[PDB]
């Protein structure tokens, strides 16, 4: 009773069910470096300016 | 100008110029910290960028 696959099925992407656990760290990835300080705010004009020595802008 | 104008008008001039004193000192110390430890938006220079990694099923298992 065996039927030969029509052409293109072998190519196919099936599904598969199994009682097996999903892996959780595959890679075995240590934790990841926590990400720097996030700058947040309302922007504001500089305080008296560029500051650059004599100018008061 | 009488004195009381020029007295009160020194003491404006003082404030501000003792603001930017401090804010200039802060700056430098700012920088220290943050060109030796990475941990600040200055001196954040670049690494690759995690995007445009491939993470679909490979032609073999083993990566
Ligand atoms: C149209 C008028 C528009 C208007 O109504 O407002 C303008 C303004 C009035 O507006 P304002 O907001 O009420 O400000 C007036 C305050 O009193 C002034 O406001 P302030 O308190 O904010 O001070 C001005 C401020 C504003 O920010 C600026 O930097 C402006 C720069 C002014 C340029 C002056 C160049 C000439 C320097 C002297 C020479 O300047 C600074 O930030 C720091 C001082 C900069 C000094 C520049 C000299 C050092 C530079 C080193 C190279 C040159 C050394 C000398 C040579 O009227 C002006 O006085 C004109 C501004 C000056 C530049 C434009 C005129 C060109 C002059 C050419 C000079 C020729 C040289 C001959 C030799």
């Amino acid at each position: 009773g065996w039927v030969r696959p029509d052409l293109g099925d072998l190519s196919k992407v099936t599904k598969v069910k199994t009682d097996r656990p999903l892996p959780e760290n595959p890679y075995h990835s240590r934790a990841r470096p926590e990400p720097n300080p996030e700058v947040e705010g309302d922007l504001k004009p500089a305080r008296h300016g560029s500051r650059l020595f004599f100018w008061t802008m | 100008d009488g004195p009381e104008k020029n007295y009160e008008r020194t003491m404006a001039i003082l404030q501000i110029e003792a603001e930017k004193a401090e804010l200039r000192l802060k700056e430098l110390e700012v920088r220290r910290l943050m060109r030796a430890r990475g941990d600040g938006p200055w001196f954040h220079y670049p690494t690759i960028d995690k995007e445009l990694i491939d993470h679909s099923p490979k032609a073999t298992p083993d990566n």
